[PDB]
């Protein structure tokens, strides 16, 4: 201030809108014979 | 809001100074009279009027309904108090249990001030069953009408049970005794599962600290009958666009056993939730049973049933839109009223369909479902099953005096083949999903409707050469109509005429006789019900003279045209049946004429 | 810490009320909720231009802030009921609200609402997919205590928690009769198909529906509801809580610009005889041939109309046509011309969607073991088209399914205790190629493929398409096809091809779409003179049958009604036209006799 | 969890409520609420056992049961007074309910109060001692936010605590005029100082006043209180809360036995001119001589009669003795027979009680800093005796002070902003030896001691004893202390003591305890004879005092009076007889004329 | 079940008086140049 534990009160709680996306290196870009590195 | 020791009270004033006069006006104590049998063990389950609750009391009564629960308990526990009164004689120990509760008595009375754990559940002080009977104002409520606003109340309702579960015994009490000091501990049980106990609570355990593990006892514990069906929604109860809904029922004690799948019974008790987390609980619910019952105009309308063509213009109400067929129509109607079955006979006519496809089959099955006061429509389960553990009856048991309505015949299972055949034979079907020839009563008339296979009909090829169905099903049918694609221009053209008219108005063409609502169509064979002509014996005389001359026919026929007994029989069938549309309690020669000429034209159908 | 008074929420409910109270002014809610009290239910419906003509400053407190003002909207409510009788307040514990009319920013899509609405009124249109069933939530719990014969209650809400001792560890009972439950349903809305990109991705969102507005709506339905954006308890989840749910008209209308309503317009009367023939042409015109084939296409974008008696019947206005031909055949480059032209189709494959299938289906979620509704592809294309490939790959489950929205346009489930009966009334291009390729005219259409017979007789039209090797012909087709080969755009240098990106005389496919939506929203009615003229032909027809495809029977008369009531919408005729059975009649015969 | 209703609760407020309405019986109780109401006060008075005889159960669980059924009896009875009244009751916040009536068992005093009555109502009797500032508590705060426009409330009752900021932390003004605050003392009472034995330990138990109960009540005060006993939130602190508190009467009364009436009765009429004597001879029966001083002390301990007059003149009916005389005379040894004797005194030395001293004193409590008007011995004296030891030796302090108690009776007292004003009526018995020992029988005594010449005056007696070397005095003397020292008890044979003890004619001295006890409730009156014999003695005096210890005067004159009065209630004679007046006279006269 | 932290109840709080002593030994039963104990 029951020390850690707190209740959430979404009602106030303002989000936004959320996406995760993988993106890889470019056929071209990766060395011959490499795995392209995901980001 | 209210002392339930208040209402305690009342109750036990009414019941102890409630009477009505009996037969021959005997003044009596209705329940007083149940109490001295309960105290005797003479009786185990106490069925309650709530109406005699509304004679002297009826703000009680609603008090009742509007938690049911609540005073079912009240009244449980004022009958466990006043039963010492009314008892006079000490019964023999009816079973283990009574001994077993006077000897937990005894050793209680051997014991001053008691802590609430140590002293025996009001539930296991019991061996009787109390319930309640719905009052008459409240009427009887339809499935779909009961929501969640009504649970925690009790509620009149009315259906046909789909199922019921096998009776077994339901835990009411457990019983368990500690593993050292040897003392005895209960749990009554709500949910339908549970933990059983462990660690004994008793206080000599407690104090000792010994480790005293309950160990639980089956002749302790006290039992009670319990099965569970699902109700189902009446015929008349779901509109056209509807379908019915099931109810989950939980019947137990005395309760039990008094009802069977296809049975159009009426039940009340309280509907309550069952949890077998968002935003609130959600939880199933289902309707525990109290009380089971298995159920069964004006002058121009008798002016119309008077009319000669009454039952010609109900004929050209069944399906008026399609077009012709009028005398099959006429058949449909003698299957929807039935026979009489005086006494058996078998008053149900079952009608048998075949023909090309695109003739108003399927169509006139629906309209006949529609039309039908208790109906079902399946395609080819149809016949019940042993679902893993509970009889689920198919829709042949749930036609129960209905009408099963069959398209697509042709291409039922064989085994289902062999099932309509015991039901034309015994009105009953067997089944076996263990070994367990289980036998359901399936009275019902069977409306059949197949095509022959590989196109339309053949007439070059002879009858079961276009269908693939054995010919003695066939002759089981009480009728077998069979229609014929022939190509008409005029009559073609007459029916493509009355199609258009459809389209371009969205009815049939004015008819000679206006179609009749499908509720006054009902209200008559309701009527016809009601009626049960006999056969006075000097028609038998005209009777067998027709039969022996349509048998000769038959000889002199190079195919054999079915002619037995079998038809004799139906021919009875029908001609009653048409003395049941006349309102009139005796055949008449004109009905069994019209009969034969029926019957004649199923036969000049196979032509 | 026992809050007193709120001002705010005082005078807020205050002007709910002088709002409500419609005496002085045209009685127009007063009446409502007259008439709501008549009803006997308990959710008064709110048009929100009136709450901003009355107080625009309040309408604007309400959609900022829909929560706390419903919550004082509804106490004014029931303080109005009980003005105007006391007892009809009593029988219910609340009354609510339901929103409706106008809302520029806050009337949004699946695919548009952003999570910047929350705690905001939304008027979100869209297409149900998924239903839950009915269950009875609990939301207020009275409980007894014999012990200290003290009784105790405790309120849900929004807020394992079920009490069931006293703080001195009393058994606590709970009394089910002045316990509050509630009917509690949740379902699934998603953009409309047809206006939706391929690029993006779905837009579920969950509403939730209680009380009366728990069973109005099924899957497959094209509803808008206002509601009142949330959060959920946990990074969150999110879903609306319906305050009032309508099912829009599926036809909707063809708004878009008066332009093309004129150019329409202009068109139509241009060449209205000819204007079935020349959609045809250019219907399908990067494939020679099969100009019927293209006629009926035309017929089933437009279909019929349906008829119903007072017997409840719902006799079908839609149309089926059935395609069958030898692989390497524009069968499947018809199918992408039509998901391309219609207004309204979706397509799916010989398999059907995954896991509903063709028609509906039940699904437990797997997320929280919990029956869901799904409804399938063939549900979702009620009052529209379905084209389906590979046809003869069909399911056996499938194969049966389909009889019924074949004969009834609705599909029934009872299964998993699950009771439904949902809408698919949905005109049908189907197509499968012969088994083992290689069409035999000999054996039945059945026999090549294997339908039963049954969907034969329900489909309204049946083409047969064969790989001839006509010199002839296969020249002019083959002619045709190196032309489209070699032409090339106006403005292009035979050099580079199209890039590679990311996005995916005759007429265009944009107005031809519009104007067979103009066309479907026409309505087209029976001429005496057509319908005499039809009948005769049905004869003829029958008269035909004595030769020795299916034989003529009142299936193909109707085939042929719809027929030319869709080529009455082709004319935009208010009637049908002796031309329209005319051109039904020959279509027909090419169909059954070569 | 939010309570609905409590059935036990209902039946208890009920039954309080049919209690208190009391018209179909005698009305005691609804004339009470109706003078409650027209006298404006908020706490009726309630007679315990009429409770038990119209509900012995109730009754019962009132006793066993404090909070609860109090709080329910005060709803009823805020009711009752709405039914009454209802303007009347609105008045008021709350109201109040006063128990009396016999207590069983639950009467005790502070030194029987065990832990064992913890949350059952008690009736404690004895003395206060401590008594804080009357200070104003609050109880229901009221707070009011301008940024939500919204009021709350926040109770304590039982119950950084004192809220100032909304949740949203915006400011919280306290509304002062809505807040509910009521005044609030705090007290402690003691055992009877009389009745209290010297091997226990003090048993000192708060309590806590509120409403009009907070200023019913001072230091040095013999109260009554009734109230329910309750532990404190923390080995806990324990108060009892008054619910009324009542003033007994300091003169309370001589219980003892019939038997000890009738053998006073018979012993006052064996022989009632010799009764005085009798008493005297027996008064000090180890000290030998001072016939005079052991006459007077009984008169002291008889005591005058008090006369309040019409002007509020308070004539005081107490009669107060200094000793002076050389050490190792019987003076410390006359007190002590005092101690054993009177009825009630309480012992004292010159320095007086640590701290508070001999009067009262303010004393900050050091565990909070919290001030206390600590009552001192000469109020805890009051309508009884001090017998004050080495008074040569008090301080000036306490020299200024008791003038004021010896004119008035009464200590006053403002400091700190304390004001009050203490009774402090106490005939008291002081002592002092001559400074430097040897008296100079030439100057006065204060000359010899040195009392200011204020005090003297102030003294109805001063007696002088000298150790005058006269053999045969000495020997009479010794003979009388020899005797006593050879003494054994009868049954002893001349060996051994008295046992290490762990604990601590002639007339017994609980005897002659009890006698003065039951003759000092006689209230002897003048009869003219002895008023015109009396009158003529004083102005014989006044006379005799033309030669020239302090001249005779009008306090020579009330001091006879006094004495007349203390003689006749020695004889139980309410008649005052010239037997009393006369050994008053020669009394006197041995007092200034040796 | 707040955590640690919980609130008591003084009203059901029952209790019983309470007090502490000290005890010397004796004179007598101490050793000789000793300090008695104390308990
Ligand atoms: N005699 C008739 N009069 C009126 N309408 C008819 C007639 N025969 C057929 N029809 C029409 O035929 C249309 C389509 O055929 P229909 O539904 O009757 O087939 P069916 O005989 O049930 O076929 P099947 O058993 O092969 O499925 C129906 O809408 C029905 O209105
Ligand atoms: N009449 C035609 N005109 C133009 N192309 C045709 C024609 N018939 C077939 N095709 C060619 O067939 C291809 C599509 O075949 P498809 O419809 O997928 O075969 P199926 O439907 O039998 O599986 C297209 O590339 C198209 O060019
Ligand atoms: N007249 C007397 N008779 C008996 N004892 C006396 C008398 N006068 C003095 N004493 C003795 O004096 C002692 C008490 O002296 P105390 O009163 O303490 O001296 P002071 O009061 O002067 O300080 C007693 O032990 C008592 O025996
Ligand atoms: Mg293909
Ligand atoms: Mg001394
Ligand atoms: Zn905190
Ligand atoms: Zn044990
Ligand atoms: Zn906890």
């Amino acid at each position: 201030c029951p020390l850690d534990p707190y209740f959430i009160m979404p009602d106030k709680c303002k989000c936004v809108d959320f996406q995760t996306l993988k993106l890889q290196e470019l056929p071209d870009a990766v060395p011959h014979g490499e795995m392209p590195r995901h980001m | 809001l209210k002392d339930y020791a208040l209402e305690k009270e009342k109750v036990k004033k009414f019941l102890q100074e409630f009477y009505q006069d009996d037969e021959l006006g005997k003044k009596q104590f209705k329940y007083g009279n149940q109490l001295v049998r309960l105290a005797h063990r003479e009786q185990v389950a106490l069925y309650v009027d709530l109406d005699d609750v509304a004679e002297d009391d009826p703000e009680l009564v609603d008090s009742i309904c509007e938690n049911a629960r609540r005073y079912a308990k009240l009244f449980a526990d004022a009958v466990q108090e006043l039963l010492p009164q009314y008892k006079e004689r000490e019964v023999v120990n009816k079973d283990v249990l009574d001994v077993y509760i006077e000897h937990r008595l005894m050793m209680e009375q051997r014991s001053m001030v008691r802590s609430p754990q140590n002293q025996y559940p009001a539930e296991l002080m019991r061996r009787f069953e109390l319930y309640f009977q719905g009052p008459s104002s409240n009427k009887p409520r339809v499935i779909r009408e009961v929501r969640a606003d009504s649970v925690g109340k009790l509620v009149t309702v009315r259906g046909i049970v789909t199922r019921v579960s096998e009776v077994k015994p339901k835990m009411v009490v457990a019983t368990y005794t500690c593993d050292q000091c040897g003392a005895e501990t209960y749990q009554p049980i709500q949910s339908p599962t549970f933990m059983p106990l462990i660690m004994c609570p008793s206080q000599e355990c407690q104090t000792n600290r010994s480790g005293g593990r309950l160990y639980l006892q089956t002749r302790g514990s006290r039992f009670i009958k319990f099965q569970e069906m699902k109700m189902q929604e009446h015929s008349d109860q779901v509109p056209v666009g509807n379908i019915p809904r099931s109810i989950t029922v939980l019947v137990e004690g005395e309760n039990t056993r008094i009802a069977q799948p296809g049975d159009h019974v009426s039940v009340t008790g309280i509907f309550l939730p069952i949890l077998r987390v968002v935003q609130g609980l959600l939880s199933e619910t289902y309707l525990e049973a109290h009380r089971i019952v298995k159920m069964n105009l004006t002058r121009e309308e008798l002016r119309q049933i008077a009319e000669e063509d009454f039952y010609e213009k109900l004929a050209a109400s069944i399906a008026p839109e399609i077009y012709g067929h009028e005398d099959v129509k006429k058949a449909l109607l003698l299957l929807l009223v039935g026979g009489v079955d005086q006494s058996k006979i078998r008053g149900n006519i079952n009608i048998c369909l075949m023909g090309d496809p695109g003739v108003a089959k399927s169509q006139l099955l629906s309209y006949i479902d529609r039309l039908a006061p208790r109906s079902q429509y399946t395609t080819g389960g149809l016949t019940a099953a042993v679902l893993r553990l509970t009889l689920e009856g198919g829709a042949l048991v749930l036609a129960d005096q209905g009408v099963c309505c069959i398209d697509e015949f042709d291409k039922m299972a064989e085994a289902d083949r062999t099932a309509i055949h015991e039901v034309m034979e015994q009105q009953t079907i067997s089944i076996a999903k263990a070994g367990i020839l289980t036998t359901l009563n399936a009275r019902c008339s069977i409306l059949a409707a197949a095509n022959p296979a590989y196109g339309r009909y053949n007439p070059r090829r002879s009858l079961e050469q276009n269908i693939q169905l054995p010919a003695a099903l066939l002759s089981r049918f009480d009728l077998l109509w069979l229609i014929q694609d022939r190509p008409d221009r005029d009559n073609d053209l007459r029916l493509a005429q009355h199609i258009t008219y459809v389209h371009q108005h969205s009815r049939q063409p004015p008819s000679q006789f206006e179609p009749l609502d499908m509720k006054l169509m009902r209200r008559y064979i309701a009527m016809c019900r009601e009626k049960q002509p006999m056969v006075p014996e000097s028609l038998a005389d005209y009777i067998t003279a027709a039969y022996v001359e349509m048998r000769r026919e038959a000889w002199a026929s190079k195919d054999a045209t079915y002619t037995s007994a079998r038809t004799l029989l139906a021919i009875l069938r029908l001609s009653t049946a048409l003395a049941r549309l006349r309102m009139v309690d005796v055949v008449e020669k004109e009905d069994v004429n019209e009969a034969i000429r029926l019957m004649e034209m199923s036969k000049d159908s196979l032509l | 810490t026992v809050v007193l008074d709120d001002v705010e929420l005082r005078e807020a409910q205050r002007d709910y009320l002088d709002f409500l109270d419609d005496e002085e002014d045209q009685g127009i809610y007063q009446s409502k909720v007259r008439e709501l009290i008549s009803d006997n239910q308990y959710r008064l419906i709110v048009n929100v231009n009136d709450l901003r003509r009355k107080n625009e400053k309040r309408a604007n407190r309400l959609l900022n802030n829909a929560f706390e003002e419903l919550v004082a909207f509804q106490r004014a409510l029931k303080d109005f009921v009980a003005s105007i009788d006391a007892t009809y307040a009593k029988q219910y514990e609340e009354f609510y609200v339901g929103l409706e009319g106008s809302f520029g920013s806050k009337h949004v899509s699946p695919r548009t609402l952003t999570s910047c609405f929350l705690s905001c009124v939304v008027c979100v249109e869209g297409i149900v997919t998924k239903c839950s069933l009915v269950r009875p939530k609990v939301v207020r719990s009275v409980h007894y205590c014999p012990a200290t014969k003290k009784t105790i209650e405790r309120r849900y809400s929004d807020l394992s928690v079920y009490p069931t001792k006293d703080e001195e560890n009393n058994p606590l009972e709970t009394e089910y009769g002045l316990s509050v439950y509630k009917d509690h349903q949740t379902i699934t809305i998603q953009e409309m198909p047809e206006k939706a990109p391929a690029g993006q991705l779905p837009r579920s969102v969950d509403v939730i529906l209680d009380d009366d507005l728990v069973d109005k709506a099924k899957p497959g339905d094209r509803v808008q509801v206002v509601g009142t954006y949330r959060c959920l308890p946990g990074t969150f989840r999110t879903v609306l809580i319906a305050c009032n749910v309508k099912q829009m008209s599926k036809d909707a209308q063809p708004s878009f610009s008066a332009e093309d309503i004129a150019k329409i317009k202009k068109f139509s009367k241009t060449r209205s005889k000819d204007i079935f023939d020349q959609l045809a042409k250019s219907l399908a015109p990067s494939i020679h041939g099969h100009d019927y084939v293209k006629k009926a296409i035309l017929c089933l974008l437009l279909g019929g109309v349906e008829r119903d008696l007072e017997n409840g019947s719902h006799i079908r206005g839609d149309i089926n046509i059935l395609l069958i031909g030898d692989p390497s055949v524009a069968k499947s480059q018809l199918l992408r011309y039509v998901l391309c032209t219609a207004p309204r189709a979706i397509p799916t494959t010989g398999r059907g969607s995954s896991g509903v299938g063709l028609t509906a289906a039940v699904t437990t979620d797997q997320e929280t073991g919990e029956r869901r509704l799904e409804a399938g592809a063939m549900v979702l294309a009620d009052r529209g088209v379905v084209c389906i490939d590979e046809f003869d790959k069909m399911s056996d489950m499938d194969r049966t399914a389909i009889h019924e929205v074949m004969e009834q346009g609705r599909v029934t489930i009872a299964k998993a205790g699950i009771h439904a009966r949902l809408n698919a009334r949905c005109s049908v291009l189907a197509a499968a190629n012969p088994v083992y390729g290689r069409y035999d005219q000999y054996k039945t259409p059945m026999e090549n493929i294997g339908l039963q017979d049954s969907l034969l007789s329900r489909f309204d039209l049946l083409f047969i398409m064969l790989d001839q090797m006509d010199p002839e012909q296969d020249r002019e087709i083959s002619d045709h096809v190196l032309r489209m080969h070699r032409y090339r755009a106006p403005g292009e240098q035979d050099g580079d091809a199209m890039p590679l990106g990311s996005a995916v005389k005759m007429v265009s496919a944009a107005f031809m779409k519009k104007y067979i939506h103009v066309a479907k929203i026409i309505k087209p009615v029976l001429t005496q003179e057509s319908a005499t003229y039809i009948a005769e032909e049905y004869s003829r027809l029958r008269s035909q049958d004595s030769m020795s495809t299916s034989p003529v029977t009142a299936r193909t008369l109707e085939t042929l009604i719809r027929l030319a009531t869709a080529h009455a919408k082709a004319r935009m005729s208010k009637t049908v036209d002796l031309q329209d059975a005319e051109e039904a009649v020959e279509l027909v015969q090419y169909a059954y006799f070569k």
